[PDB]
């Protein structure tokens, strides 16, 4: 009924790149809407009635085509014109939307900035304790991460969160937080982070003792 | 692509919406008028003869507003045996069933050249195409010879649901070679300088050129295609239109088609602002929507101006066009919306 | 300001009847359209319906025909999407927006969470440790989504890197970091502000060295 299909469903690009994404509708549809979002944020208007720039939205970019094929093209790609793009059709309910085209930025590669934190006294004195480590503004993707409490691996109750590109820096960061028991924690000593990247072979260590 | 037969062979249109002025049998009554079909006597035959007066008719009801733009006839060919069919005929139509209109094309000719035999099907192209809800068939006969008719439309609906746009008299510039922006097939009424009751070139499916003074048509004056004003001619600055609609609608966008040739004195209009009305009360719906074109634009090629109504629902529209340069030339006007 | 203020989050036992809320204002309401999108995390984005305050129209996507119900509290300015029969898939983020055609302005949307657990404010942990320092903030063992964290006030808003939330005995767990000079702290304070609309929680805590 109308169903949208944009291409590249996924693609990167360099800086000052000319980007340019398709809209493809299984029928005709007088106009074409493209709306732009980042993780945990609500879409933006982008493009309206198939070429005209949505208020706030830089020169860069433009929209056009017709009938049953479509396109918006981004003039120089810059950091912050990484997001997910859909396009949407208002030509017969029900108004879908497409896959979406998720843009992707390159740069650089770059190190990842380590950082080992001690469980608080605050969640200790409630039988808690987790160790968090922050491996900030990181290029590219591609990281691991390892724990260990006194010389030695452990892998149990130890969760990992991403983030996508920073709009300015468009680098990676991720957190690792070792959870254990008050007495768990309390009857070792050297908690570690060891992340290798391809930045290093060596992997990157930070780490505590009490 | 608006050419699909409206029903007439194809059994859509139901004997009870085909009606005529009479029948000289019931075996040759309007439900006999249809194109390719053997029922009845072959076909519709008027009762009395067709003489110098010219007042017997077939008349078919679309029930909807369509665009019919062409229309085809054939004779009573009943078997094999018949030798009867309408040489040339004149049409009209109508869209609210009261206010009739003659066709006449391009060129201000109401007579199109019919049948030359009873079996063969001979198509006519409406050039202007017209919009209509009922449509007339009247044969014509130059002497006294039994004519008769089986007719067919083609077209599709017309989905805008425009009945008619307000606006002032298409004026025309002195250039080397005299330029006429008039509103040349406007089938409605044109008192004092303002035209009304009506649909013309800015709702007939045309766009026109670059170039607005050479047109896509044969043996017309320059700047046919389209309709266009003078700044000068305007102490408020802008064009204004009202446009009225068969119901209730929500308006997404309103679309103009515009001349960008600056080098001549035509530009895109500087913005354009539309009030709505749903009807009943003598007030507009709300404040008005103002929406401004982002500059002048370098190219002089015609282009489509897309103006967002905000889905507005509403069942008139009054809206006006500043003037960006001496000029505003338009070709089409065209509204997307959905019936609430 | 066109703004399209809705709860952040709403929880509720499944098959039990939810109602989400959208107030607007800034312009008009009576006069434009409001539309409800539907999404999933990390998922696409799904047209639920409109409808236009003055004359109760309304357009609803065969899918939700028999899910929801909108209406309009022509008084308030109050836009309503109801759920009759909630159902996990029915749990997702739900944006009111304005616009037919162009939906030029978007509520923050509000996070449905169809579950028989219960409501669960977060337990909030400071994090402390040349030229720059990176302090941070821990938020473990709340329910449900979401959770909203700045540091001083929104003041400091470069270099903060708050992370997804993550699962586990079903309670979300939810880290944030900051980077600010050296210079600047221990010698200025650094406070993490977090927010549970569930819960109606406003914490504050400051990373004292
Ligand atoms: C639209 O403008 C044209 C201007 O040419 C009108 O057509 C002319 O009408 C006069 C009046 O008899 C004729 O002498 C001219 O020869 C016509 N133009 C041609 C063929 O050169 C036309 O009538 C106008 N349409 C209306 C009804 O306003
Ligand atoms: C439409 O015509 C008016 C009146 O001739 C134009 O306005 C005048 O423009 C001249 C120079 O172009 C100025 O010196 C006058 O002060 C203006 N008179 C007024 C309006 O008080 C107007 O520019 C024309 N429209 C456009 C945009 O071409
Ligand atoms: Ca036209
Ligand atoms: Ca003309």
């Amino acid at each position: 009924d109308i169903q949208l299909t944009q291409s590249p469903a996924l693609m990167s690009a360099s800086p000052g790149e000319k980007v340019t994404m398709t809209c493809s509708a299984s029928s005709s549809v007088t106009f074409m809407y493209w709306y732009q979002q980042k993780p945990r944020s609500s879409p933006k208007p982008w493009i309206y009635l198939t070429s005209n720039l949505a208020s706030g939205v830089p020169a860069r970019f433009s929209g056009s085509g017709s009938g049953t094929s479509y396109s918006l093209t981004i003039s120089s790609m810059e950091a912050e014109d990484a997001a997910t793009y859909y396009c949407q059709q208002w030509s017969s309910n029900p108004y879908t939307f497409g896959g979406g085209t998720k843009l992707e930025l390159k740069r650089a590669d770059a190190a990842p900035t380590v950082s080992i934190f001690p469980p608080s006294s605050e969640q200790l004195t409630s039988g808690g304790a987790s160790v968090v480590c922050f491996l900030n503004n990181f290029y590219p993707k591609d990281i691991n991460v390892k724990w260990k409490i006194d010389g030695s691996e452990r892998q149990n109750g130890v969760l990992n969160s991403w983030t996508d590109q920073d709009s300015k820096d468009s680098t990676y960061s991720m957190s690792s937080t070792l959870t254990l028991t008050k007495d768990e924690y309390e009857r070792h000593n050297s908690y570690t982070c060891e992340a290798t990247h391809k930045t290093s072979t060596s992997p990157i260590v930070k780490s505590f003792n009490r | 692509k608006c050419r699909y037969a409206l029903g007439m062979q194809d059994r859509t249109i139901p004997d009870s919406d085909i009606s005529a002025s009479s029948s000289w049998s019931d075996s040759t009554a309007a439900r006999h008028s249809r194109l390719e079909s053997s029922d009845g006597d072959g076909a519709w035959c008027p009762a009395g003869s067709v003489f110098p007066k010219e007042e017997e008719y077939l008349q078919v009801d679309l029930q909807r507003l369509h665009l019919v733009a062409l229309v085809g006839t054939q004779g009573r060919h009943a078997g094999g045996l018949g030798k009867e069919f309408s040489r040339s005929y004149r049409l009209r139509y109508s869209r609210d069933g009261r206010r009739w209109m003659g066709w006449k094309d391009r060129w201000g000719q109401e007579v199109i050249s019919g049948n030359e035999d009873p079996e063969g099907v001979v198509l006519k192209d409406l050039g202007p195409p017209m919009v209509a809800r009922l449509v007339r068939f009247y044969p014509r006969a130059d002497r006294v010879m039994s004519v008769c008719l089986r007719v067919e439309l083609y077209g599709c609906l017309w989905r805008d649901g425009l009945l008619s746009y307000t606006a002032p008299v298409g004026q025309t510039m002195y250039l080397s070679e005299a330029v006429y922006l008039n509103d040349s097939t406007y089938d409605g009424h044109t008192v004092g300088g303002l035209q009304y009751g009506g649909l013309g070139q800015l709702a007939d499916g045309v766009v026109g050129l670059d170039d607005f003074r050479k047109s896509q048509e044969l043996r017309v004056w320059p700047g046919y295609d389209y309709v266009g004003w003078s700044n000068h001619s305007f102490s408020s600055g802008y064009v204004e239109m009202e446009f009225e609609f068969d119901r209730l609608r929500a308006f997404q966008a309103m679309q103009v088609h515009c001349n960008n040739m600056h080098t001549l004195g035509a530009r895109l209009p500087g913005g354009v602002e539309c009030r709505f009305r749903r009807g009943p009360a003598m007030a507009w719906e709300g404040e008005p929507m103002r929406h401004n074109l982002g500059g002048n634009l370098g190219d002089p090629r015609a282009r489509a101006v897309s103006v967002p109504l905000g889905g507005r629902v509403a069942r008139f529209l009054q809206c006006r066009f500043l003037f960006a340069g001496p000029w505003l030339l338009f070709s089409e006007i065209s509204f997307i919306s959905d019936a609430a | 300001q066109v703004q399209l203020q809705e709860s952040g989050a709403e929880l509720v036992r499944p098959g039990a009847s939810v109602k989400l809320s959208c107030k607007a204002s800034g312009y008009t309401f009576s006069i434009s359209w409001i539309n409800w999108v539907k999404q999933r995390p990390g998922q696409g984005l799904e047209w639920i319906g409109n409808i236009y305050p003055s004359g109760g129209y309304t357009n609803y996507n065969q899918k939700f025909k028999d899910k929801a119900t909108l209406t309009v509290d022509k008084s308030s300015n109050t836009a309503y999407i109801q759920l009759s029969s909630p159902t996990s898939e029915d749990s997702a983020v739900y944006y009111c927006t304005r616009g037919y055609g162009h939906l030029d302005y978007w509520g923050q949307g509000t996070t449905l969470t169809v579950s028989a657990a219960k409501t669960t404010p977060p337990s909030v942990y400071p994090l402390a440790p040349n030229s720059m320092v990176t302090l941070g903030c821990l938020v473990k063992g709340y329910f449900p989504e979401p959770v909203t964290v700045t540091w001083n006030s929104g003041s400091l808003s470069s270099g903060v890197h708050t992370f997804p939330a993550v699962l586990q005995s079903d309670l979300y767990s939810l880290s944030s970091s900051v980077t600010v000079p050296s210079s600047t702290w221990p010698s200025e304070t650094v406070t993490c502000n977090v927010a549970h609309p569930a819960s109606s929680t406003k914490v504050d805590k400051k990373i004292v060295p």
